[PDB]
């Protein structure tokens, strides 16, 4: 029971702003506490609650709540404050972890970045007829890949995966590959790598020819 | 204060029985409510039920004791798991680096304290033979990159294991390189990429190159860089 | 000794149930509105109204 | 203001002059800092310092 | 209800039952799955 | 038929007082207590199943509880039931316990979990046996007369006392879903899932393998395990599967109410 | 959380309520007139009992 | 004894030396056994049945069982208007007061 | 005597209409077999033949 429900699923802010996170539960009785994860980074304690409080980072955080729900606020977001932020209250009787809230400080935003490299030409017997994708820099996220092989639309045998973010830029990302055999890369010449992101609906497109 | 320490990553085969390493310090010199949390890639967090505060008896949460059938050591600061007969789906970061997790049903309760966190070891459930970093694209043949004012990048694909070492133009551009994404895929092989963000006016002066190294293959990558919307390519 | 017989309660998410009225020795049924029941691992219904 | 004393010399109650590891660098003497004053509000922070230790691994 | 004969049947093995226990169903307590009910206790067990 | 327990499994249910004063979901919830034996014997129905294990076979040294999604084994040697003081258990098979109990205004039943936790469920229950005859005696003498009474007989027979079984409702679990940024994925630990969203989702439904729901926000996503191949008692205090009821089946509950002398 | 004693079986007479009470545990019954003198009275009831008010 | 905070342990004075013993063998009982519900240092919470006496006890490292007994009339006050014995499924919430299980300062 | 039924079919109860160890092969059998069928005086023997099946591992 209890079922810790973080009310905001996702958020975005300018640096200089104040974030607030809320969590709803049927009862509390012992300290639920707040922790966060930047992509690939180690967590640390933000704050404890339920009646007292204590907080681990030199204070720019505060936390409170009773009678309904329990909360955390960050005073003046600025540097590497991008993370998913979680709350939890440990083992005991069956009751589970919190679901998490993504938040970050805003980029100098632009349209989707896309990669369009050739694979390699000598060794098509290995599968290097296949074309490789990496996406970067878009905002917000619905950046599904679209592909063309010699100006015909394709979506199949796709090496789907999730990449870590643009690090210093902290914008969203993905990587994938159209898995192709041998002969069609030698018969033909052209591809396009494309991104049907919600911020444009119709895609950003890059293309190349085996002549370069 | 309390501080936690683990091994960087564990290269393990499925169906094996494996120790997962820990030691705890930082203001304690001996045991204090140590516990584990484990997160498979693309999941939210989950407390590793086999290890709530195991410092004198080994735990389980509700669930667990499936393929995650596990025991955990009580001994002085040395809260090792033995995760037994694991499977591919158990590939995760195993955060031992975790705070006093006050239990219940079990009739006793714990302090809030200063808390502790840190690293989480990647148990890499894997069987791939080793393979080099840019043997799929940039070592054998060619590259071209069709435009944008700083849309320049490099590529590494179908390789194993980590870590790869990467640099641009003998390391000279490391002031304007951004260290950029990598993955481990469902094939059991890694993929990696890198970029330089210097704009047209200040990349255009360069006849330009990028490099990669990987000890588990004994190979080196090089290719020449040639953009389509730099200041030297109008 | 009487036995009071109580089947599992029907809870419908996102809409009103209605009394499937029948003749049994001291039968009673009632529809309770705005419930939000929890199982061990989550809420049972999708919405909370 | 609030303050704590080394039976004679006086200091702000963030730490005693012996510093962390106090009970392991002036053993039992550490507790007499609380004998001849505990009536000022700051003394639970002197206790917080006096019974906290800094082994070689610590790095906040 | 709750006096002797608040349940009646013509023979031990008969399928007929008359019952007057005044069973009243009650609202389930918030956040739980139970069925709470109010009823006059078995009038036979009182009589015994 | 005695080996019906291949088909049906234990469960969690909401207990009012898990020994520490809080209500919670318990493996040990007791659904009914019945005291029709004039000899003061007590028949108790519990969400455990005892005298059987996982790998569905009779075993008088074991019981199985529900470890949230999976049935799991524990020793019969550490089952207990007490009232004002410890009862002696006089028979246990399936969902059912017989006990002989001292006078008390509570019944608490419990066991030790495979991971060495102790679990219990406690109900308010006025256990005060009727007196047999004309003397309020406390334990049977070595000399006396015999009077008629009745007992839950210690036989696990086909009793003609019947309890119905139904398939579970869809079991919700918040850990079936993960927010991968911009989407939520349903994930399948080898139990078939039902799922639903309102994120413009035109394709709510079922899966037996991991799936992505596009644009999805985890607050607007719901999932529950659905292809239950085992049944339950149709207790109150777990939801019904559908408005129509369900497809049924029965179990013959052990220990019939024989008349005997005391 | 405290229990609520189950509904009594009430029935009426000329200037009376007659209530049949079903305590599972000792339960306080209180009553008062709603007039100028409340004439407040109470008892714990511990077994099935009929009250006439 | 080494001042490490092992939840499964307790320490007692063996003549001149602190000595260790197992947490799982601490008990408190009155007329019948009490549910312990929290402990730290010198202190125990317990939920106890009604009774005219209280005893706390533990098994020693040397397997001997120690106990201590005080006369202590425990009969906790009613909440509301009914002398009930354990909380029901269905009821009303009334205000009361509790030792919270958290070891906060 | 009297006998059991299933959908389009009427048949004697004490061996399954599906192949033996029928619950081990197709455990959702009850979800076809037992909507209103619980009223049959033969259901007790249909149940015994379905679950305590005398499966190919046993002997007589």
């Amino acid at each position: 029971e209890i079922v810790l429900t973080q009310s905001p699923g996702t958020l975005s802010l300018s640096p200089g702003e104040r974030a607030t996170l809320s969590c709803r539960a049927s009862q509390s009785n012992n300290y639920l506490a707040w922790y966060q994860q930047k992509p690939g980074q180690a967590p640390r304690l933000l704050i404890y609650g339920a009646s007292i409080r204590a907080t681990g980072i030199p204070d720019r955080f505060s936390g409170s709540g009773s009678g309904t729900d329990f909360t955390l606020t960050i005073s003046r977001l600025a540097p590497e404050d991008f993370a998913v932020y979680y709350c939890q209250q440990y083992g005991s009787s069956p009751l589970t972890f919190g679901p998490g809230t993504k938040v970050d400080i805003k980029r100098t935003v632009a349209a989707p970045s896309v990669f369009i490299f050739p694979p390699s030409d000598e060794q098509l017997k290995s599968g290097t007829a296949s074309v490789v994708c990496l996406l970067n820099n878009f905002y917000p996220r619905e950046a599904k890949v679209q592909w063309k092989v010699d100006n015909a639309l394709q979506s199949g045998n796709s090496q789907e995966s999730v990449t870590e973010q643009d690090s210093k830029d902290s914008t969203y990302s993905l990587s994938s590959t159209l898995t192709l055999s041998k002969a069609d890369y030698e018969k033909h010449k052209v591809y396009a790598c494309e991104v049907t992101h919600q911020g444009l609906s119709s895609p950003v497109t890059k293309s190349f020819n085996r002549g370069e | 204060e309390v501080q936690l320490v683990q091994s960087g990553a564990e290269v393990k085969k499925p169906g094996s029985s494996v120790k997962v390493s820990c030691k705890a310090f930082g203001g304690t010199f001996s045991s204090y409510a140590i516990t584990w949390v484990r997160q498979a890639p693309g999941q939210g967090l989950e407390w590793m039920g086999g290890i709530i505060p195991i410092l004198g008896t080994t735990d389980y949460a509700q669930k667990f004791q499936g393929r995650v059938t596990i025991t955990a050591d009580k001994s002085t600061s040395t809260a090792y798991m033995e995760l037994s007969s694991l499977r591919s789906e158990d590939t995760a970061v195993y955060y031992c680096a975790r705070d006093p997790p006050t239990h219940g049903g079990d009739f006793n309760y714990y302090y809030y304290g200063v808390a502790v966190w840190g690293q989480g070891t990647t148990v890499t459930v894997s069987s791939a033979s080793t393979k080099g970093p840019s043997v799929f694209p940039l070592a054998p043949s060619s590259k071209s990159t069709s435009g944008g004012t700083a849309a320049l990048g490099c590529l590494v694909k179908d390789y194993f294991p980590e870590p790869v070492t990467v640099s641009w133009n003998s390391g000279a551009l490391t002031s304007g390189v951004h260290t950029f994404p990598a993955v481990l895929q469902s094939s059991g092989l890694y993929s990696l990429s890198s970029v330089v963000t210097v704009p047209s006016s200040s990349l255009g002066t360069q006849t330009y190159i990028c490099n990669v190294n990987h000890k588990p293959s004994n190979t080196k990558v090089d290719k020449k860089v040639e953009p389509k919307s730099c200041d030297k390519t109008h | 000794e009487y036995k009071t017989v109580i089947p599992s309660p029907y809870v419908k998410c996102c809409g009103t149930a209605e009394c499937k009225d029948k003749s049994l020795p001291d039968y009673s049924c009632k529809v309770f509105t705005g419930v939000y029941p929890f199982m061990w691992g989550g809420a049972y219904c999708f919405c909370d109204t | 203001p609030v303050m704590c004393l080394l039976a004679n010399t006086t200091f702000p109650c963030s730490q005693p002059p012996c510093t962390p590891c106090c009970y392991e660098k002036e053993p039992e003497e550490t507790l007499r800092m609380l004998e001849d004053n505990v009536m000022r509000p700051g003394y639970y922070q002197l206790l917080q310092a006096s019974l906290t230790c800094s082994p070689h691994r610590q790095r906040r | 209800p709750g006096q002797f004969g608040d349940i009646q049947s013509r023979t031990p093995e008969s399928e007929d039952v008359y019952a007057n226990t005044q069973l009243v169903l009650q609202r389930p307590s918030a956040g739980t799955v139970h069925v709470p009910y109010s009823q006059a206790p078995s009038g036979f067990k009182y009589w015994l | 038929n005695f080996n019906v327990y291949k088909a049906i499994r234990p469960y969690l249910a909401h207990c009012p007082d898990c020994g520490e004063g809080h209500s919670c979901h318990s493996p040990v919830a007791l659904e009914r207590i019945r005291n029709e034996a004039t000899d003061g014997t007590l028949k108790i129905q519990v969400s455990l199943q005892i005298g059987i294990k996982t790998d569905d076979s009779h075993d008088w040294t074991k019981l199985r509880y529900m470890d949230n999604h999976m049935p799991a084994d524990a020793e019969r040697a550490r089952l207990f039931v007490r009232t004002s003081a410890p009862c002696t258990i006089t028979g246990t098979m399936g969902h059912f316990i017989l006990a002989r109990c001292p006078k008390g205004e509570t019944l608490t039943v419990g066991f030790t979990d495979g991971r060495k936790i102790s679990h219990s469920c406690t109900h308010p229950f006025h256990h005060d046996p009727p007196v047999i005859g004309r003397e309020k005696f406390h334990s049977r003498p070595q000399h006396g007369r015999e009077l008629p009474c009745s007992t839950y007989a210690q036989s696990t027979a086909a009793t003609a006392e019947e309890i119905e079984v139904h398939m579970p409702p869809d079991t919700p679990d918040r850990t079936l879903m993960s927010q991968q940024s911009g989407n939520v994925k349903i994930t399948v630990n080898s139990q078939t899932v039902r799922y639903k969203c309102n994120c413009g989702d035109s394709n709510e439904g079922l899966t037996t393998t991991d799936k992505v729901i596009n644009n999805c926000k985890v607050d607007q996503c719901h999932a529950a395990v659905t292809n239950h191949k085992k049944w339950q008692y149709n207790s109150p205090l777990v939801p019904r599967n559908a408005e129509l009821g369900d497809r049924k089946g029965k179990v013959h509950i052990p220990f019939p109410l024989a008349n005997v002398t005391c | 959380r405290v229990p609520k004693a189950r509904n009594p079986t009430v029935t009426y007479g000329k200037n009376q309520v007659i209530m049949l009470l079903y305590p599972d545990h000792p339960t306080l019954l209180s009553y008062r007139n709603m007039g100028e003198e409340p004439n407040y009275q109470e008892e714990w009831v511990t077994h099935k009992k009929e009250i006439r008010l």
